[PDB]
DNA sequence: TCACAATTCTAAAAGCAAAAAAGCCTTCTC
DNA sequence: GAGAAGCTTTTAGAATTGTGA
């Protein structure tokens, strides 16, 4: 499937048990087209490329 | 570069944090979405169903 | 504490002579022998289970 | 004495037992194998000279011709190992053998021959085998890893109860060759012999002796005895043998000599047995309804009439006792039955038995063996004479015959590889007579059934596979007779026999690429056992008594190191003191104990050895001059513990430790750890990475050095000397006279290998540890490899540890360290990547590497050069360029206007499309090296001329400084020998250094040995030549590549990685844990002292997973520290040696009476403030595996030093600056870092490339892919009521692909809504389902 | 006849991931 | 060289035949 990722587990003693932590890079690679369409909303960036 | 996971729902997954590894997944439907917080939210799995 | 007891061999008959040492203080060679074939027993029934 | 190597840091040792026995070499298994292999063996045991004298000389068929074998050779190879592994090829030895061809005369096939011709053969190369014992076969390096395997011989099975589910016992003999077919003797429900040949179907046994010409009359003699029935007065009185009837119960009277024995339905006692052998009982009166159930023996024909009476071996009636009466014959032999001993078990399978003669029994083999086509004569007997009677197509080997004729019992110990009537036989009725109880099975577990195969036997297997086949190639070329041509060159064809040697070394289940990120893994690597293999058992069908640890591994092969997961039980490891006999049997060594006193004499005993004595155990006391001290100890005399009296013992073990492999004998506190832990912890030693800078363990086993020295890793000094020269790149070693050579006065030159890349991309790299003008001995390290610290192997880091929680960071088994950990660079590793660019030769015009890519600024080309290719020293980051390449996509033409743009450029017709090569993502690094390879007839770039001319230049300036350094040397030991005899040290200096042989000194010995030393010289420089213009060769020498390649560019990334939260972080004694959180210094929790903690630890990993072994560390290392910060202390307010020595002296004196006797007054005062230097981080302590130390020990340890008995301190909080409650433990532990990093692990995917064949996601992290929603997830989806996450992830995110474009199309539009679609992967199963006869619909709507 | 039973042929044997290497018909040219 | 022509798992179920009455 697509829209997914692995990684080593950790723990976060910090948290609400609705949560957990998720990398930001890991966030960023798998949100890619929700931030083209903010993007283009927000006028940030016209086109797609 | 590391998922940090409450420590209270690793019984539930049987996860120790001697190496183990996990697989993350985005809904992408709307649907989905509510699915994820309405069926698989992990504060409505208190109770085992076994 | 007190000691670890009476091992089985593979096949299954107890062995005679029991592990009188903890783990506080050493075992020597022989019992950690048998220790060893039970642990190996125990090892492949999981993996194999 | 000490060696001045072990002057600098002496291991306090604790462990009372005298080592009686060095640990040998440890990589002996391969490297006397392999040695065994390739050499020139008068006699012809072992190796090239065996299989060539065993295939040699060839017959032809009736041809008058035959070659014949001489000698052979090994050439040297081409390039040496390092050369070999920059270029990418095989390490090998060209195999020169010196044959002949001879041919006979016609009418003289004995005679003189007409002709002899003689000349070399080249059959192929063998790979050669490194000074480790690894070999290079494609550029990497390899290891052949030894098989325990069944050893050949009959094995007596016994298949006890599962079969027939009727509690009965059946029994089978299987007979095992080395090379052939395999044979069983295997009984039924039915008490009948069957046999079959290599698992075809089941069949009567006896066929086979009547195959083997046995006539019935033969088989029932040979296996029967013989009971006589003479016609006599009247009802044929039964001539008895006294012991026949013995356990048989009566069922009449037994007269004889005027004395009644026995009555009826009485069994014939002991009383009854000694009245029969006192009475002499031989005639006695019988009825005639004994001979009613007996059985004819041998054929008895009629006389009178010329006709037959009764058929051998049937049953016989009272009729035919009338008949046969009336016929002549007067004696009767019938066979002995019974229902206690002798069953009539081969009578039953002559009567089951179809056939009659041996036509028909060769007939019947023939349809069982080849079913299908018309058996004749000829073929049957050739298929029976050629299935074990034949040299070229079965043999039981010397072992084989070995333990065939032992488990028959015959004296004989050597023989034929090949099966005989009397080998049958015997098996025959050795199974049989397992049968009857008097004897017992084989267990296939047992150490002496199995056998080790190493590198030379398996490489001498394959090789013979090839010569044979250049035997049939050899025969019908030379059958088709031409003679006085045909030079023996050209019918032999190397191509098989290469092909067959490298089949075996690059691709084979035993030779695997090597494992090297440790000094550690690469030696335990070698010293590994595998049941698996080519002739070995498998994964999935191996049992669970062959997973399993016998009784019988003791001290041969190791119960606690062995992988986890599938193949545990099958991947053992092999003893520190195992060895093996001549035949292949693990064998280990006992001290004799003779007459009470305990010698020191040692044997090796092998498996079948040690079940005949009562061996003492290792930690058995012993008094002075060698008695057991008290009067009764524990042994084990057949595969089983227990308590014996004092002179009952035969041997004694060598040492403690002989029982562990080499992995599991660097755990200390080994007896307080699990099993299970003792494992993990010992299988987790080998991941551990190499570290920036290396660390000593406080806390050791003292068998550091043999690991270290033993491996290839460290530079061990050749010969005693002086240190002429130390650099970070070479050592210059001035070697001493009393260990120099007539000639050739000489120096020892190490060239040390700087950051090379290992095989698990890791960094190996060695750092001079000697420093200029120091003495050194042999064996003495110079150079430290990776993860050493002079001559110690240190895997890991001696962190600072406290158990404890803390706000749930080390909740479950993750760990807590601090920022101090990671300012310091304690667990920083260097990894080195290889990324090549290969230029093809493809369709519409060839790749080039020029730096002109299309569609890209300036901005990502200021990195690479003029040519297109990184500088070295680039500090490169992800996505990067490092090799400019552009492909040709073919002419083009968009619109005639857009050519005007094409015209601006001035591009002038060039559409490329840019397939440059790139770093992967997120990999920061600075390139190191690079290297281009390019194809004889292309033309060198400037980039190629500019590395080229540089190694040039390094060369020349190499061997320029070899030979200066040479003559330098040799040049101060002619004047060395000018000291006296005439020496004009004014007229010395008169002439340069070249021309000292024509000053005045006598023409004596002395002027022979100038004169020696002048033609060294003079051979030097011719050496230096040839070597230089050879270098200079092959140098400039073009490369040979794949087909259809041009060049190949190779980078070298060095990647600096720092531990962070996710990264694996364990210890010796099985403690793992994932790194959680990197904390401040101040947030640590401190002592009174202030000094922070490093890591933190849970207790509660200690009672469930019962590893006591690193409490126990942990105390021992705070002493050690302990003692350490005091003698920093005494050398920083800086004191005399008076203190020093003194309180060192005390620390080295203490404990129980321990081996080592440490005495300062010899030390000289000077290397005494070297060793307190050594020492302030902490004094070394060696704690042997199964007698180490002792707590009382530790405790007076710690009162040595100013640190609390009980091992726990004071703590505070570092963040409220709160005294903790319960005194906490804290110590000094051995921290490894694995090779699990989480920045290899972390992977994630928005979108990319699919499969082709179903338009699916591919899968990996190396080919950018997805995760793998298996078909539990998929379940446990269904459990909850997520039909809609389900239905995506099955249709709009791997297969539906309209549905998948339209869903990013709507997503990038702020639209959350999918099109279902159905899936492409159905549809290739549909058209895969129609392909068959099968039509597979879908109905309509 | 018509019923047990020994043979023998057929199927099945957890999941997920990382790295590496070796390969992708014989043969017959002239 | 390039292009073709052509020798060991274990368990269990279901179908034969091989006597056995
Ligand atoms: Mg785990």
């Amino acid at each position: 499937v697509d829209y997914s990722g692995r990684s080593v587990i950790t723990v976060g003693p910090y948290l609400r048990l609705h949560q957990c932590g998720l990398p930001k890079k890991m966030a960023l690679e798998l949100f890619k087209p929700f931030i083209y369409g903010k993007l283009e909303l927000r006028g940030l960036a016209t086109t797609i490329k | 570069k590391a998922i940090q996971l409450h420590p209270l729902v690793c019984a539930a997954y049987n996860a120790d944090f001697d190496g183990d590894q996990m697989a993350v997944h985005v809904p992408l439907t709307l649907e989905a979405q509510l699915e994820a917080r309405a069926l698989m939210m992990s504060t409505n799995n208190i109770l085992s169903p076994a | 504490a007190g000691m670890r007891g009476l091992m089985a061999k593979p096949d299954g008959s107890i062995i005679e002579t029991p592990i009188t040492a903890n783990f506080r203080e050493g075992l020597n060679v022989l019992q950690y022998f048998i220790s060893t074939h039970g642990a190996r027993k125990g090892l492949a029934d999981t993996a194999l289970k | 004495v000490y060696s001045y190597t072990e002057k600098k840091r002496i291991r306090k040792d604790f462990g009372k037992r005298p080592q009686v026995l060095d640990v040998p070499y440890l990589l002996s298994i391969q490297l006397d194998s392999f040695q065994k292999f390739i050499e020139q063996d008068p006699e012809g045991q072992y190796g090239l000279e065996a299989a060539f004298r065993s295939v040699f000389p060839i017959q032809s068929y009736s041809g008058n011709s035959e070659l014949q074998y001489v000698s052979y050779r090994l050439g040297e190879p081409v390039f040496d190992v390092q050369e070999c592994q920059i270029r990418g090829v095989t390490y090998s030895a060209p195999l020169r053998v010196k044959l002949r061809l001879v041919i006979y005369e016609r009418e003289a096939p004995e005679g003189t021959v007409k002709d002899i011709k003689e000349q070399e053969v080249y059959m192929g190369e063998i790979p050669l085998m490194t000074d480790n014992g690894t070999f290079v076969i494609n550029g990497t390096e390899r290891v052949i890893v030894s098989q325990l395997h069944r050893s050949p011989g009959v094995f007596f099975d016994s298949d006890k109860g599962k079969t027939h589910s009727s509690g009965k016992v059946l029994y089978n003999a299987r007979i095992i060759p080395y090379r052939g077919s395999w044979l069983d003797f295997e009984f039924d429900p039915k008490d009948n012999l069957f046999v079959r040949i290599d698992r075809r179907r089941k069949l009567p046994a006896t066929i086979i002796l009547r195959a083997l010409n046995y006539t019935t009359e033969q088989i029932l003699d040979l296996f029967f005895e013989k009971v006589i029935f003479e016609i006599r007065d009247n009802k044929l009185q039964m001539e008895l043998v006294p012991e026949r009837l013995r356990g048989e119960t009566a069922s009449f009277d037994i007269e004889a000599n005027g004395k009644v024995y026995v009555e009826k339905g009485r069994r014939i006692t002991a009383r009854h047995i000694r009245q029969l052998e006192k009475d002499d009982v031989k005639l006695i009166e019988v009825p005639v309804e004994y001979i009613a159930g007996k059985v004819v023996a041998k054929d008895y024909i009629d006389e009178s009439t010329g006709e037959l009476i009764c058929a051998a071996n049937m049953e016989l009636s009272l009729d035919l006792l009338a008949k046969l009466s009336q016929s002549g014959h007067k004696r009767i032999e019938t066979l002995f039955t019974n229902d206690l001993d002798h069953g009539p078990y081969i009578s039953e399978t002559l009567r089951v038995d179809p056939t009659n003669d041996r036509l028909s029994a060769l007939v019947e083999i023939y349809r069982m063996m080849r079913p299908g086509e018309p058996p004749t004569r000829e073929a049957a007997e050739s298929l029976f004479e050629n299935l074990f009677f034949s040299e070229d197509r079965y043999d039981l080997s010397a072992v084989g015959r070995m333990k065939f004729n032992r488990s028959l019992l015959r004296e004989e110990i050597e023989g034929s590889g090949i099966l005989s009537k009397d080998d049958i036989i015997d098996v025959m009725k050795k199974l049989i007579d397992i049968r009857n109880g008097k004897g017992e099975v084989d267990d296939i577990d047992h150490l002496g059934n199995r056998r080790i195969r190493s590198v030379g036997e398996m490489a001498e297997n394959q090789f013979r596979v090839g010569l044979v086949r250049v035997e049939r190639a050899v025969k019908e070329r030379l059958s088709l007779g031409d003679l006085d041509t045909l030079m023996p060159q050209d019918m032999i064809n190397a191509k098989p026999i290469s092909a067959a040697v490298k089949e075996f070394f690059g691709s084979s289940q035993l030779s695997q690429f090597m494992d090297q990120n440790n000094p550690l893994s690469e030696i335990t690597h070698k010293r590994r056992i595998s049941a698996l293999g080519p002739g070995g058992l498998t994964r999935e069908r191996a049992g669970f008594e062959v997973r399993d640890v016998h009784p019988t591994h003791y001290g041969r092969v190791c119960p606690i190191e062995t992988p986890e997961g599938p193949n545990i039980g099958l991947i053992n490891s092999l003893s520190v003191y195992a060895q093996t006999n001549e035949y292949g049997f693990l064998e280990t060594p006992y001290r004799k104990v003779t007459d009470g006193v305990v010698t020191d004499e040692i044997h090796y005993l092998s498996a079948i050895e040690e079940g005949n004595y009562v061996i003492a155990q290792a930690n058995s006391n012993l008094d002075e001059e060698g008695h057991f001290v008290e009067d009764l100890v524990t042994c084990r005399s057949k595969g089983e513990s227990s308590l014996f009296s004092r002179d009952q013992v035969d041997y004694m073990d060598v040492s403690t430790q002989q029982v562990v492999s080499v992995g599991a004998s660097l755990i200390p506190f080994l007896e307080h750890d699990d099993a299970n832990r003792a494992l993990m912890g010992a299988n987790m030693q080998r991941q551990a990475v190499p570290t920036l800078r290396a660390d000593k363990p406080l806390v050791g086993t003292g068998m550091e050095r043999a690991v270290a020295v033993d491996s290839g890793v460290t530079a061990v000094a050749k010969r005693g000397g002086v240190v002429q020269y130390v650099d970070a790149s070479r050592i210059v070693i001035k070697v001493n006279e009393d260990e120099m050579y007539p000639g050739e006065a000489g120096i020892d030159i190490y060239n040390l290998t700087k950051y090379t890349r290992s095989n698990q991309n890791t960094c190996i790299n060695q750092m001079p540890c000697v420093s200029l003008g120091e003495p050194v001995e042999r064996g003495d390290v110079l150079a430290d490899g990776p993860s050493t610290d002079l001559g110690e192997l240190a895997l890991g880091q001696n962190m600072r540890v406290a158990f404890m929680p803390w706000n749930g960071y080390n909740f479950e088994d993750s760990i807590l360290v601090s920022e101090r950990v990671v300012q310091e660079d304690r667990f920083t590793t260097i990894h080195i990547q290889e990324l090549a660019c290969v230029s093809r030769d493809t369709k519409l015009g060839p790749e080039e590497i020029t730096a002109d890519i299309p569609n890209v600024g300036e901005a990502a080309l200021s990195k690479l050069d003029e040519s297109g290719i990184v500088y070295i020293g680039a500090e490169v980051t992800g996505g990067d360029i490092l090799v400019g390449k552009v492909t040709p996509k073919g002419e083009t033409q968009l619109t005639p206007e857009e050519k005007l743009l094409r015209a601006i450029f001035g591009e002038k017709a060039s559409d490329v499309k840019d397939s440059s090569l790139r770093v992967p993502n997120g990999v920061s690094g600075t390139v190191i090296d690079v290297q281009v390879f390019t194809r004889d007839g292309v033309e060198k770039d400037k980039r190629a001329l500019e590395i080229e001319e540089m190694q040039l230049k390094q060369a020349k300036k190499d061997l320029s400084e070899e030979l200066q350094i040479l003559e330098a040397g040799l040049f101060s030991r002619i004047r060395a020998v000018l000291v006296a005899g005439g020496v004009e040290a004014e007229k010395l200096d008169k002439l340069p250094r070249d021309r000292w042989l024509e000053l005045g000194l006598t023409d004596e010995e002395k002027q022979n040995q100038l004169e020696q030393l002048a033609e060294q010289y003079d051979e030097l420089k011719h050496e230096f030549e040839k070597k230089l213009e050879a270098k200079r060769r092959k140098i400039t020498q073009g490369d040979d590549l794949a087909p259809g390649v041009l060049k190949i560019v190779k980078v070298y990334l060095a990647v600096k990685r720092r531990i962070q939260p996710g990264d694996k972080m364990a210890g010796r004694h099985g403690n793992k844990g994932v790194i959680s959180k990197i904390n401040p210094i101040e947030d640590m929790p401190y002592d009174e002292n202030g000094t922070p903690v490093d890591i933190v630890l849970n207790p509660l990993g200690v009672p469930s997973r019962m590893n006591i072994g690193q409490i126990l560390e942990t105390h021992l290392g705070m002493a050690a520290k302990g003692i350490g910060d005091k003698i920093n202390a005494m050398l920083k307010q800086q004191q005399e040696v008076a203190k020093l020595r003194e309180f060192i002296q005390r620390a080295y004196d203490l404990g129980a009476d321990v081996r080592q006797k440490v005495d300062l007054s010899t030390f000289s005062d000077e290397e005494v403030m070297r060793l307190a230097e050594n020492l302030r981080k902490g004094m070394p302590i060696a704690t042997p595996v199964f007698d180490g130390a002792k707590e009382a020990e530790i405790k007076e340890l710690l009162k040595l030093g100013d640190l609390p008995t009980s091992g726990q301190i004071r703590l505070y909080d570092g963040r409220t600056g709160e005294q903790f409650e319960r005194p906490v433990t804290v110590g000094y532990m051995y921290m490894l870092k694995l090779n699990h990093l989480v920045d290899d692990k972390m992977h994630a995917r928005s979108t990319g490339s699919y499969s082709l064949v179903t338009q699916q996601p591919l899968g990996g992290k190396a080919q950018f892919g997805g995760q793998r929603f298996g078909e539990m997830e998929v379940w446990a989806l269904e459990a909850y009521g997520a039909a809609y996450t389900l239905q995506e992830m099955l249709t709009v995110k791997s297969d539906d692909v309209n549905g998948r474009t339209k869903m990013y199309k709507n997503i990038v539009d702020g639209n959350h809504q999918m099109e279902p679609g159905m899936p492409e992967s159905f549809n290739v199963l549909l058209k895969e389902i129609r392909s068959l006869g099968i039509n597979i619909e879908l109905e309509d709507e």
